[PDB]
Parts: C-alpha cells; sequence; structure tokens
C-alpha cells in the first residue's frame, strides 16, 4: 500500500499499556490521557464483541485530536475488523435516501467471516497428452519436490485445460471442486510437498456486501460502481436471519466493527431520528461521532442543541471530551511531525515553531515545516534554521493576520453586500 | 475325477460353468483405491507402471518395493 504522507501518518496506535493506562508518548500519540483511556475502553468493548449499539461522542475544541483519536483507535483495532469512516456530508446523495445511506454505512461496519475448504492440487506440470475421440482421452503429469505422477483426465477438465492453454514446465494450480485454474511462472519458487493439499480459505465480507450481492443478478458490481439503490427491506431481513442461522450452525462468525462519522454536525434531524432506532437493534455496530461546535442549531431544525444534536441522541451516547494542548505537548507533536516528514529541525527552530503554534495554531506550525524545508533547500542547507522558519512565516499568513489585513483594507475586498472599490484611485 | 471320462460334457458344464454368472457382470460402481493403503481421497497413477498411489509416503513405498516394471 504505497502512498504519500498524510496528516495522521504518525499515529500508529493508541499507546496503551496492559492496564489501559496511556503512556505520555507512545505509538505516535502525545497527551490526551483521559481521552485515550476512554478510547481504550471503547476499543476493548469492540474487541469483546458482546456489546452492540453503543454511540460514543468525541467532542472538544478544534485541533485537539478527535480525528487523531479515531485514527489511533482504528490502527490499534487493526485489520480483520471493519472500520467505516464517512464524513457527515457523504450521506446526502441524489440516488440514495439519507436513511438508506446511513443503513448501508451501518451494515458496512459489521463483518462476516466465512470459511471455505477447497481441494486444490499444486505442482509443476511436466507433460500433457490429449487425444481425439476413440469422448476425449487425456493424461497430465504433475511434478513436485517429492512426487511425480500422471492423472487421468475427464471431459470437463480437458476442456478447461484447453481453454486455459496451459504450457509445460510452468507451475499450475487446479481446484478439484470449482475447477478453476490459476497459472504461475516456472519454478525463486518451487512446489513444496504433496500433490493434493487441504487448506481452507477464509472470506471476509460485510452484511452490506451480502445485501448488495443478493440485490440483483450481478449486484456485486455495485460494490464498486456504487449504483446499489435502496435495497428492499425483506432482503435485509433474509440476510439477518441467515446470518443468525449460520452463526448457530458455526459455519460463519460475525466480527462487529466501528462506524465513524467525522462531522455529525451536518446530519439533519431525520438522520438522527433514524440513528436513534438503528442503534437499538442487533447487528448495530459502535458509532463514533466527532463534533466541535459548542451549542448550535441542528440542521433541519430552528432550535439550538447541546452539541448540534437532538437531546434524544445525546441521552443514548457517552461523551469523551478532549482538552487543548500546552507548550510542551505542542513541541513534542511538532517533533513527531518533523520526524515523519523527514525534516531535521534545529533546537531554536523547534522552539520558534512551538511558540508560533501556541500563539496561533498547531496546524499552522505543522504546515510550516515542509515550507521551511523547501526554503532551506533553496539555500543548499540540510538542517532547517530559524531564518528559514521566519521567511516561511513572512511568506505565508495565518488566519489571524489575514483577518487583520482584511479588516484594515475592507474596501478592496468584496463584502457581504457585494461592494468593492477596485479603483486604486479615489 | 474331473479328467475322468465318466463325467459327461453337460454334467461338467452344469457343475462348473453354468453355476457362474453369465449375464450381469457389474451392477455396482467401480471403486479404485490406493494400491498401497487403499485410500480414495486422492488418486494418481505412477509414471512407471500405471498403478495407483495416493501420497508421498505411498509413492516412496511403491517405488522402493512394489514397482514391478522397473
Ligand atoms: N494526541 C495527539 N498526538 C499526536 N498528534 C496529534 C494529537 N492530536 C492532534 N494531533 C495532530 O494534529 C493534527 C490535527 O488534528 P485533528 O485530527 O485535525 O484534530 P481535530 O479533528 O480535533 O481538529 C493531526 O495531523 C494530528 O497528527
Ligand atoms: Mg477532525
Ligand atoms: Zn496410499
Ligand atoms: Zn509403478
Amino acid at each position: 500500500s504505497l502512498s504519500l504522507i498524510a496528516a495522521h501518518s504518525h499515529i500508529t496506535g493508541l499507546g496503551l499499556d496492559e492496564n489501559l493506562q496511556p503512556r505520555p508518548t507512545s505509538e505516535g500519540m502525545v497527551g490526551q490521557l483521559q481521552a485515550r483511556r476512554a478510547a481504550g475502553v471503547i476499543l476493548k468493548m469492540v474487541q469483546n464483541g458482546t456489546i452492540a449499539g453503543r454511540a460514543v461522542l468525541v467532542a472538544g475544541p478544534p485541533s485537539t485530536g478527535k480525528t487523531a483519536l479515531a485514527m489511533g483507535v482504528s490502527q490499534s483495532l487493526g485489520k480483520d475488523v471493519p472500520f467505516t469512516a464517512i464524513a457527515g456530508s457523504e450521506i446526502f446523495s441524489l440516488e440514495l435516501s439519507k436513511t438508506e445511506a446511513l443503513t448501508q454505512a451501518f451494515r458496512k461496519s459489521i463483518g462476516i467471516k466465512i470459511k471455505e475448504e477447497t481441494e486444490l492440487i499444486e505442482g509443476e506440470v511436466v507433460e500433457i497428452q490429449i487425444d481425439r475421440s476413440i469422448h476425449k482421452q487425456g493424461k497430465l503429469t504433475i511434478k513436485t519436490t517429492d512426487m511425480e505422477t500422471i492423472y487421468e483426465l475427464g471431459n470437463k477438465m480437458i476442456d478447461g485445460l484447453t481453454k486455459e492453454k496451459v504450457l509445460a514446465g510452468d507451475v499450475i494450480s487446479i481446484d478439484k471442486a470449482s475447477g478453476k485454474i490459476t497459472k504461475l511462472g516456472r519454478s525463486v519458487q518451487c512446489p513444496e510437498g504433496e500433490l493434493q493439499k487441504r487448506k481452507t480459505v477464509v472470506h471476509t465480507v460485510s452484511l452490506h456486501e451480502i445485501d448488495v450481492i443478493n440485490s440483483r443478478t450481478q449486484g456485486f458490481l455495485a460494490l464498486f460502481t456504487g449504483d446499489t439503490g435502496e435495497i428492499r427491506s425483506e432482503v435485509r431481513d433474509q440476510i439477518n436471519t441467515k446470518v443468525a442461522e449460520w452463526k448457530e450452525e458455526g459455519k460463519a462468525e460475525i466480527v462487529p466493527g466501528v462506524l465513524f462519522i467525522d462531522e455529525v454536525h451536518m446530519l439533519d434531524i431525520e438522520c438522527f431520528s433514524f440513528i436513534n432506532r438503528a442503534l437499538e437493534d442487533e447487528f448495530a455496530p459502535i458509532v463514533m461521532m466527532a463534533t466541535n461546535r459548542g451549542v448550535s442549531k441542528t440542521r433541519g431544525t430552528n432550535y439550538k442543541s447541546p452539541h448540534g444534536l437532538p437531546l434524544d441522541l445525546l441521552d443514548r451516547s457517552i461523551i469523551i471530551t478532549t482538552k487543548s494542548y500546552n507548550e510542551q505537548e505542542i513541541k513534542t507533536i511538532l517533533s513527531i511531525r518533523a520526524q515523519e516528514e523527514e525534516v531535521e529541525l534545529s533546537s531554536d527552530a523547534l522552539d520558534l515553531l512551538t511558540k508560533t503554534g501556541v500563539e496561533t495554531s498547531l496546524r499552522y506550525s505543522s504546515n510550516l515545516i515542509s515550507v521551511a524545508q523547501q526554503i532551506a533547500m533553496k539555500r543548499k542547507n540540510n538542517t532547517v534554521e530559524v531564518e528559514d522558519v521566519k521567511r516561511a512565516y513572512l511568506l505565508f499568513l495565518d488566519s489571524a493576520r489575514s483577518v487583520k489585513y482584511v479588516q484594515e483594507n475592507e474596501s478592496q475586498y468584496i463584502d457581504d453586500q457585494g461592494n468593492v472599490q477596485i479603483s486604486i484611485a479615489k | 475325477f474331473l479328467d475322468s471320462a465318466l463325467l459327461n460334457l453337460m454334467d461338467k458344464n452344469v457343475i462348473y460353468h453354468n453355476v457362474y454368472n453369465k449375464r450381469y457382470f457389474k451392477v455396482l460402481p467401480l471403486i479404485t483405491t490406493c494400491s498401497i493403503c487403499g485410500g480414495y481421497d486422492s488418486i494418481s497413477s505412477c509414471v512407471n507402471c500405471g498403478n495407483k498411489i495416493c501420497s508421498v509416503s505411498c509413492f516412496k513405498l511403491h517405488n522402493e518395493t512394489r514397482c514391478r516394471n522397473r
């Protein structure tokens, strides 16, 4: 998975010990002790899997670590467990109702593991002999590290091998039941033992994936095209009852996951009303909601609310609150960011960055590191010194300074009333 | 006694040939098993003589002691 550097690449975990007590700086996370402790409690609840339909609200001031906390929870939760992260603005679609979009998001975060035991023969082919009707007579020889035997083919196997046009001397894989043939290069690699092996393959799917697969004749393309449409509720009921029966039979297990809505303050009252009931039912994942606004008017309503959310939903949620950082934590977060971005800052440069971040914003100081690095490279210098950061500060403006400039020159910008003085004279 | 001329042709026919099956030769399915251990899960024919084996251990056993044509 090759990709560039993001703003959350350094957070490789939640940084807890055995007793769920977070360390001062571990797994890329700094500070936020109580928030990380509560996030570890949530993570343990997710791993247990015995608790369903819990909503946790991650509230606090901006640039405090809500998305960082969610990313740490996701990484510590690891793979092999669903984690759906959708912004609140992704629900509003022209093809799916908001309730249907929320339902699909809810189903995406509940995983189902199905084990399929397949009999497949793997080895290095040697000879193939196919003859005309005397329907068809055929013999193939497969060599491995310790066996070399011939196989008497039948009609359909001969047809399949002719369709694949398998050559000789190339590693081949044939499935006894399905009949699929997977080609491989000449034996770096080599056959490793018995001709016919018994290895199980596990398929990880979500409830939404099963719903879409059964939705149409070839619905599994919609998982990529996105033209699923509002699935009939009877189909979902069928999926649910069959998943219950499979779990009872023991031929499939359920892996509950986490659904993360980053900007819940954009969902309307209908979405919250739907969420209230969707949480109650079984197969409901754990919903993490991140909000920042203190008291705002819920979208679709004309009244204020304690977080931009209706009181019914807040009654159903437990709130994890994040607190603003101080100078030392800003310093160590910037050091981690600089190490991630492969930038060697000096001590005085780091101190200047820390004071700038405390005065203005942590994100502003975080973004200045790469610009400072590029400025230094223009001077053919390796380490970023104070003057490079000062030039970066002079060239690029923050929110407060930009606001001050706009306020002091309000005539030359377009205002809310649509007035501007383009003419430099008069 | 069998070679004795006192046993007539039709008597010999009824005593030995007639009692055997003559019409139904195989009504049950044909089951092929490993020549070494009788297994059936996996079957393959040895390259040398065309007899059936099932596993690497049976392969070595057949090659070392059972293979006739080599
Ligand atoms: N506790 C933390 N440990 C490490 N980095 C953090 C922490 N909190 C915030 N950050 C960094 O600050 C940046 C912005 O944080 P963000 O996730 O946007 O918070 P919010 O969503 O509340 O604004 C991220 O790139 C992240 O790397
Ligand atoms: Mg955020
Ligand atoms: Zn055998
Ligand atoms: Zn043989």
